[PDB]
């Protein structure tokens, strides 16, 4: 299965920026074969706790090709465990060989390929190793427990 | 006052769409067409047709 | 659609745009048993003077 994301017409000022997002992950909501870009999109940064709670309710998808009309994807885990693919890192800590990776909402915002023509923005989640994602969740949940 | 003749250029950008239509076929027919699930009888070809 | 002035930020440099768009506006409601807000992504053509 190959999720197909269709694109509206785009200005060359942002199509070439979207081309550079060839190894990042997006979050659909339903696994139909076709889906428009407008559907798979999250609002600008806010409430990293809420977002992290939202990643549980949707299954991920990584994209591979970006054509002037069409942009493919791949539903990450629904029936497969060995579909070797490639995805680019966007978290601060460099991830080494051997360990697993977990998706975490971005901090400070500022990571938004704001598309003006389509009037929408995307926030691709960052990728951290397990050992540090656990600690980050610990810190954020403890801070939430501080406010009664 | 008099007025000069006026010129003007312009451009229109395309609009692009796409179509799709599925064609799913069965596994039994897939095995019978090629011959991977064939049989040497007179009943097999009766179903391959 | 009355109290929102954001269309003025979407400034108007042509009456013909206002005409040709009144006739191709996007349907902002759904087709359920009550009138609900529609996902703006799909889009459905509706005309409103």
């Amino acid at each position: 299965m190959e999720v197909d994301i269709a694109l509206p017409t785009l200005s060359p000022g942002d199509l070439s920026a979207l081309q550079r997002c060839e190894g990042r992950v997006v979050f659909l909501e339903t696994l139909r074969r076709h889906a428009t870009l407008r559907e798979v999109a999250l609002p600008c940064g806010g409430d990293v706790l809420a977002a992290m709670a939202a990643y549980r309710r949707r299954f991920a998808a990584v994209i591979t090709r970006v054509t002037p009309h069409r942009m493919l994807a791949t539903p990450l885990g629904v029936g497969g465990r060995g579909q070797s693919l490639v995805l680019q890192n966007t978290g601060p800590f460099d991830l080494t060989n051997g360990d697993h990776v977990c998706l975490v909402p971005p901090l400070l915002g500022d990571e938004c390929l704001r598309l003006t023509s389509a009037n929408l923005e995307l926030r691709f989640p960052m990728t951290l190793p397990l050992a540090q994602a656990r600690e980050l969740t610990a810190r954020v949940v403890a801070r939430a427990a501080e406010t009664l | 006052p008099a007025d000069q003749p006026v010129h003007n250029y312009m451009i229109k950008r395309l609009d692009r769409r796409s179509l799709n239509a599925a064609f799913s076929i069965a596994v039994e027919a897939l095995g019978l067409i090629s011959g991977e699930n064939l049989d040497g009888t007179h009943i097999s070809s009766a179903m391959r047709l | 659609k009355f109290f929102t002035p954001a269309e003025a930020v979407a400034k108007s440099r042509g009456l013909a745009r206002l005409i040709a768009d009144t006739g191709a506006a996007a349907s902002p409601t759904s087709n359920g048993e009550y009138q609900f807000k529609r996902p703006v992504g799909a889009g459905e053509l509706v005309e409103d003077p």
